[PDB]
Parts: C-alpha cells; structure tokens; sequence
C-alpha cells in the first residue's frame, strides 16, 4: 500500500512496484502564481499537459567506483520538446517539479544513493588546488545540459558544502535492498515569482552513491540510473523570438 | 504521598494473574457440524504454524465434508481423580527371622512413592501434585499365608525420634498415631492429608536444599526435596520375644483429591535410583519400537 | 502485523523483523505475589527497571553436528548486574521472565531450533553407562552459569525424558526458512510464593536443533544462537549481607 | 423424511445456476470521462497480472 | 488475502500458498439440471461425496523442450474409482469440474504456462503432411485416457486453430516467477442435459508452455506437473451394466 505506486501526468504514466513512498519537496505541493503575487502584467501561457509530462532523458551508469551525478533545472529540459519550445520563446518560466530517479538492481545487488533537491545549487571551482587562482567553472559545467555532469569531489559537493548535511533538503534513498526508485515532488523555489529558464537554474538534483555498489562477479555488472521528471504547474510569460541559450 | 507520574501510574502492585484462558465446561466430546465443499481463496484453515509453538485449530469440518455427529462420549474417566485414584504398589517391608536386612524385628521404610515404576512413571507426568493419601498395608509370610501376628504401625513424621529396636521407647506412641492389627484382619487402611510444607508436592526439585559447597562428600544432597519427607514408616512385631512366622509387608497407596501443574515428558528411559532421575548412559534405548524401512509397516 | 515485534523494557529494548508471534507461558502474564499468597512478614523489595530489563548473557554458534545446549533460570542472571547484586543480597526471590532467542540466517540456509522452557529441569547423570553407579551431576553441570551447558544426550535430555514430548511445555521453533527469534513468556513457576533465587532453579530453558543445520559450501559457516532475556515482576525479601554462590 | 444434518442442510437440488455477471444495456459505446494528473502511492490502476 | 486459497470437496482438500485466483468458467458455477431441461424420465443419482472429490490423476514433466500436452474430460475419470464406476454403469453424465494444475518451481526458475479450458476439442490429424489424404486420429489419440497426449504442433493445437487466441477460452497463466497453481471451475458445456460419459468427451484441458522453461545448470532440472481435479454436482442415469469402453 505504501510500496506500489503509480504517478500519472499529462500523456505519460510512471509505475512502480518498489517504492519507498514520495516526498514534497519542503511541505508545498507546486500551483499556480496568485494574483497578488505576480508581477508581470500580460497574461501568461499554461500549456498544461503538452508540458506537465514525464521526460526521460538520459540514463548514467552505476559503477563500483562512481563519485556522482548532478543535474540543473529547468536547463535539462532547456532544449526537450513543447517545454523547450515554450520556455525558448517566453522569457519568464515557473513550474514545479516531480523527479523520479530509476535504479534497479537484484536482491544479491548493493549500494545506497542519495538523490536530493538542493536549490541554487551554485558550481565552484577548486581554485587551481592552492585556492589563490580565481577561476569559474565553464560553461558546460555550471549548465551541463541534459548530459548532467559528474562531481570531482562529492564530499564537497565541488562547492564546498559537505554532503553529510545535504540530507537537510528534500531527498530519498535509493537502497538498492529495497527500493529502486526515488521521488521527489519539488514547489517552485525562487526568490521570484518568474524567472528566466535559459540564465537561472531554481535547482540542481544531486544523485551521489554513499554506499558503494557492490556484487559478486556473475551477476549484471550494468546497473544504469534513469531520470525521468514532470514540470507542474508550468507558465510561461514575455513571449519573443526564440532564444537558443 | 504519590506525587510524580512515574508512581502515580505505575502498575507495581498489581497482584491480578491475567489469563489469558478460562476453563470451559465439557462433559462430552465436542459435536461434529455439517459441512460442506468449500472452495475460496486468500482463507486457509489446512495451512498453519507450528513454528509459534501453538498446537493447530485446524477441525474437521475445516478440511473435510464431514457429516452431524451427537458426540455423547463422556470425558470423566480421564479426570485426575479418575487416573490417579487406584491403589497401586509403593513400598514393600520385608520382616525375615533369620537374615541381614531387619533381624531385629522391625522396620523404617522412609515414606517415598519412586520404589516403583508403575506409581512413578504416573505420578512423575506432573511436575507439582497436591492430593490427599490412602494407605493399605498388606502383610504376609513368603508363602502367602496369613498367621496370628500383631503388628504395630507407626506414622513417624520428619523430626520424631525413629525407634532403633523392637522394645525402643519410641513405640510408647504416646503422640504418634499407631494402628494395631493382626495379619488375620483385612489390610489395614488409613487415609493421609497432604502434609508438605509447600503448596504442592514437588517430584522434581532443581536445586539444593543447603547453603555451602557441594563437595564429593555434600553430592547425595542434589534433588533431594525436604518439601517431600513426609516421614519414616515404622512397623514392629508387637511382642518382646522373637515372632516365630516371617512377615512381607506390602503398601499400596492411593491417591484423592489430586490436583496436578506443570506437565512434563513422560519417562522413556528404564528407572535406577530412588529420587533420582538417573538414566542408563550406554543403555539408552529409543522410546517406540522400531521398522526395517519408512516406507513400509 | 505478526512477523514485525518490539518488545521494550526497563532501558532497553529488543526488534525483530520476522517474528512468529510470543507464548505466554501456560497462558500467565507475570504478576506480583498477593498478600494473600505471600508468606514473608518483611516489606518486599521491587527496584523495578534496574532489573526489568534485557539481558544478552552469552552467544552459542550453531554448527552441523551440534547437540543442543540449556540454561538453568535465574542461575544465568545470579551473577550479572543489578540483578545480580538484589539475588545475592536477598534470600527470598520471585519474578517472571521474557526469554527471547535470537538465530538469523539467510534464505539458503535450513534447519530447526526447539526452544522450550521446562520448569524442574533437573539434570540426571549416565549412571556410569551400565547404570550400576550411582552418580551425581556435578556443581558445574547442575548450575552451569551464564555459559550454559551442551548437552550429551539430547534425545533424553541428559533426564530420562523424550525431546519429542518436550512441546508440551512453552516453546517455540525457529525454522531459519521463516522466523529468526523465539519469544517466551515465562511467569513464576513454583510451589512456593519465595524461594532462593542462589540454591533453586525454577525452570531450565532448552535449545536443541532437531533438524540439523545445513548450507552448501560458500555461505556464512558461522550462525550464532544468542539468548536475551528479561525479568518481569521481580520481588526480592530477606535481606543480609550478600552470599556469592 | 430429512431427519439427518447432512440431508436437511444439504444443497443437493439446487438448480439455479449462481451467475457472477449479469447482461447490461450498451447501444453505444463507452463514454470517456475528465481524468486529471494522478501521483499517488500504494494504489495502482497500470499494473496488472494477466 | 488472494495468494493463499485452500479448495475442499468430498473427503480431499487441496492447498496452495502462491495461487493466482479462481477463475469460474464462463461466470457461472456448476448445478444440477433444472426439471424444466431435464429430458430423461428416470430419477437420476447424486452419489455426491464419494464423486466429488480431487482426482490426482498423473503427473508430466517440464523439460526446455516440451511441446504441451491435453487432456480430455471425462475421459480422464472414465476409469478412476468410484466416479469411473458410475460413468460406466450409468448411460447419462452431467457434472462441472474443478481443475487444479500444479507446477511448482524455485525463484530461479523461469517459464510461463497456459492452462486453457477448450469444450468440444476436436482433434485433427496432420493428413498425411500435404493434406491430400483423409486420415482420423486413433483412439488413443482421440480419447488418450488419464496419461493425456503430447501436442505435436501446438501452434496449431494439433486441430487448425492458433494458440494465439486461445485466451479467449477460460484460462489461467502458470508464470514460475510468481504462482505455481492455476485453478479453473467449469460447469458443464453442452447442447445437451445429459450425455455419455465414455462416447462424447464435454471439453479438452489444454497445457502448453509458452514460454520456454529455463535455469542454470545446478538448479533441479526436474519440474513436475501435476494435475488434479475434482467434478462438481456430478449426476448420472441410465443404469445399466457396466461398460468398459
Ligand atoms: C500410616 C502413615 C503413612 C503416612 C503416609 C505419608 C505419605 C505422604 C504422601 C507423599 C509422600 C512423598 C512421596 C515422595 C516424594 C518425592 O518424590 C520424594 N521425596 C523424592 O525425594
């Protein structure tokens, strides 16, 4: 009752037979910008379901010796579909978010994930090792696209944060014993109620292995991780010409 | 007074034994319902666990099409005045003329019931057994034949002075009762309370009955329950000259008014020693009798 | 709703996940002695949750050929903690017990475990084998202590009496296919409303392997039995200077 | 007569064929009604055991 | 609450704790004859207990290479006990049946059946490959007894007809992975009240595995199956001497 579960959104549906039940990211189930909070006076778009639907886009593959993984929202989706299209044309964007994170192994299989929700999740850069060079991740790094990008040290989350406490943003457990996938339904976080979807990420979702995967030699050496995630309640406003990035 | 929670509330004190059982009257055995073919899932009365260690509720109507049956038979005689309330063998004295056992005459038989298997192994099915005693004591010569002899029976409780001879002060019995009869006479019979200082009479007692090290020499004191000693059981030929018939004294005991805890295994093993649960070691023989093959009778 | 079980007492606290539910013994919860009942004149003791509580004595490793092992009750707690100090002070003793065995192993690994509680359990010896000698169990063999005692001849029980009407005494099985812990209740089980808690035991429990251990080579050859138990109701009366043994 | 249980209470006779469906009307077909997204736990119409 | 199913008729009762639900043949549960579609005069029997009972008739192995195999009713049971008795003594048969297919393998085991129910299954013969000879099949082909019979093409079913659509008759899915029973009710299918019991055989009992048996070497190559079933409110009529055939 608490193990099956089945999300639906727009045309794409999401089961599950080994759930470890869902988390709404800080209490608030995502909705729609008030009246008395907006601030831009045209009337935005609400696509709805050509948008509100679950995207899978890549899938990263579990090793013995994986660091960790990290995307960029809404950047992943920046350039997938009716929601690229729509947050290309509109300058404004504010959506919520429901992230399900695949990874199933056997029961002879090992290894625990932590896959969280920390907003405004700013990149640093080890500083040339000494720390007296001031240097700025690249590009491809600080909006890695839909690629996603591995982390050169999660104990710091390369932005000097330690990863023992990242536990206090929304998150699950992907403990390959008796789960194999993790949900995390994320509200609209941000300072404001609209914002750029090309130059602002509101959030990045971190999926770092704590546990190390492990398995006698024999069994399926490839576990892959899969990220799949719906926008909710997605606007947009400002429309112009397309944008690329 | 009770001022914090902690003893406001607390449970200490609390003197009632939740039963989680109460006895049931049943005088016959259970009656057989009508039953019929049933045939639904996710219910499952042939399934159980003896893993729980609780004995299965699976009844016949649950597993097969079972007819209404008026069972009449009646459970009385498996009560346990109904087994334990016949006289049985318990102790046999032995009176010779000439001889190294009791050539004086007379006889202390301490009172126990583990003489003989028959009575032990019955009585030996409860740990803990309360009950009132009725003695008869059936005395002959060797030959069966019965003799003008008067005999004295005397009931020696733990600390009275035990006589040492046939003509002994202590059979003035002043105190202790005594029964008088003659060998032509039915047996003598007499009825006993339950006189253990407990609550119960213990036929297996798992410790020692004193403080100190339990040496070598201290070892006899294992299992040895003060709570059973009832007494000594002396018997005499009443005269001051030698009695001219040998005598074979034998005890029946039986047991009313029996109450019984605690069951335990019956003894499988064949008994060596009085108040003792001593065993065979290289003899130990299976508890049934054995086959050539599983798969055949 | 059966399998999962906590049982918690004084300040700790035992957990199990596959459970096969708890026998009271003779159908008696633990209960203190009425003034009806009692026979002492002096004002019983009852320290409550310094002694109340759960007791992991000692740890037996279970192997293929093993014979069984008992304990003797409250001989194994004479000498362990508050428990321990309230026995020796005091002559009078009365309390219940929660005896909870614990036995895990995997889902490729089977066998049997009887666990029985067997008040009177006393101890016979072999007679010298013929059974012409009249011997007694020694002091070490009659109170083993905290260590317990393997048994010679479990099919007797070192007494004379059958294992195989051993069930209709308080027990329980613990068959690794299903469950790994054994919970018995047992209350007092005595003739008498006090007793010694140094010189009488009141009951024995008994671990024997009916079905013998078995597992193909490679799994975990090491499958402990470990044996947790707790006093309930305990009385102590008659107090002097404390007595070792 | 039926004096005995077995006979009395027996379901020896009964000739009506207990159906688990009855026939209901359908001149069109079914009608699809208004769905909305769905994220719930523990229930689960998709999965299914043919 | 639909795992667990224990099925009791007669003086048998089978039990199975990995069921996949009843299916009742067509919705409706076997029942005698109604006086108003009764045609014979005669008052027929209803011996009840002593034919309605759970026949364990034989048992087939599984092998990686197994075809599938049917079995024809009451054929079956024209010679087994009481039932075969009062199938060969009386001219008239009216019953259902309840057939219970047991097939029972470990987790590492994989394979699918499909145990179908098919009435009037009428078994043709290959004639003669080209199809330009008028061949039948033999009697112990068309009436193969309690031993059944392999299907020699049971794409086919041995009778033109695709195991494709065979679904639609009542059936159930033997999947190793998750039940090893399969049981099916099924009331009596014909255009008659009454019929021979040796002559016309009401319904064939189809096994074919679809999915092919497989394990690792090591694991029990021996996967038995094993039918078992037991006529339901089965009459007879038309008392004559016995006949064999
Ligand atoms: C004429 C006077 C006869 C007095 C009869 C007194 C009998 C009292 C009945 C119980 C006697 C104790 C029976 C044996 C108990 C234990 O098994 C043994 N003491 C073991 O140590």
């Amino acid at each position: 009752s608490d193990r099956v579960a089945q999300l639906t959104i727009g045309n794409s549906t999401i089961t599950t037979q080994e759930a470890a039940n869902i988390i709404v990211g800080y209490g608030e189930w995502p909705s729609y910008c008030s009246d008395s909070d907006a601030t831009a006076v045209d009337k935005p778009t609400r696509p709805d379901v050509s948008v509100n639907r679950f995207y899978t886009l890549d899938t990263k593959l579990w090793e013995k010796s994986s660091k960790g993984w990290y995307w960029k929202f809404p950047d992943v989706l920046t350039e997938t579909g009716v929601f690229g299209q729509n947050a290309q044309f509109h300058y404004l964007y504010r959506s919520g978010f429901c992230i399900h994170v695949q990874c199933n192994a056997s029961k002879f299989h090992q290894g625990a994930l932590l896959v969280a929700v920390l907003p405004e999740y700013v990149i640093g850069s080890v500083a040339g090792g000494t720390g007296t060079e001031d240097t700025h991740p690249p590009y491809k790094q600080t909006q890695p696209g839909a690629d996603g990008f591995e982390l050169q040290h999660p104990y710091v989350l390369d932005a000097g944060i330690p990863i023992s406490q990242l536990t206090v943003c929304p998150h699950q457990w992907i403990n390959l014993r008796t789960n194999n996938c993790a949900t995390i339904i994320v509200p609209y976080i941000n300072a404001l109620p609209f914002d750029s979807a090309l130059n602002h990420c509101n959030f990045g979702l971190l999926v770092v292995p704590i546990s190390p995967l492990d398995y006698d030699q024999g069994a399926t050496p490839v576990i892959p991780i899969t990220i799949t995630l719906a926008p909710m309640c997605s606007e947009f406003a400002g429309l112009r010409q397309a944008v690329t990035q | 007074g009770d001022r914090v929670a902690d003893v406001i509330e607390s449970s200490i004190g609390d003197s009632v034994s939740r039963a989680l059982t109460r006895a049931l009257p049943a005088p016959t055995g259970q009656d057989t319902q009508v039953s019929s073919h049933r045939l639904d899932t996710g219910k499952v009365p042939a399934l159980q666990a003896a893993e729980i260690g609780a004995s299965s509720n699976a009844s016949d109507e649950s597993m097969i099409e079972t007819r209404c049956v008026l069972n009449s038979h009646s459970t009385a005689e498996t009560t346990l005045d109904s087994f334990f309330s016949r006289a049985g063998l318990v102790g046999e004295i032995d009176l010779p003329l000439e001889g190294t056992t009791n050539p004086n005459g007379y006889a202390n038989w301490d009172i126990d019931i583990t003489g003989y298997a028959q009575m032990r192994r019955k009585v030996e099915l409860f740990t803990y057994m309360r009950f009132d005693a009725e003695f008869t004591f059936v005395a002959c010569t060797p030959t069966g034949q019965v003799v003008p002899q008067l005999l004295q029976y005397m009931f020696v409780p733990p600390g009275a002075p035990k006589p040492d001879s046939r003509e002994s002060l202590a059979w003035q019995t002043a105190t202790n009762p005594s029964v008088f009869v003659k060998l032509s006479d039915p047996p003598a019979q007499v009825s006993v309370p339950f006189m253990s200082p407990a609550s119960a009479y213990q036929w297996f007692y798992d410790g020692y009955p004193t403080f100190g090290e339990h040496k070598q020499e201290k070892d006899l004191e294992y299992g040895a329950c003060p709570n059973n000693m009832m007494g000594t059981f002396s018997v005499r030929t009443v005269g001051t000259s030698k009695s001219k018939y040998p005598l074979v004294i034998r005890i029946y005991m039986r047991m009313k008014h029996v109450r019984a805890w605690i069951p335990r295994p019956m003894r499988n093993q064949n008994y060596l020693f009085k108040a003792n649960p001593n065993y065979a070691g290289n003899f130990i023989k299976p508890t049934g009798a054995s086959r050539t093959a599983i798969t055949t009778l």
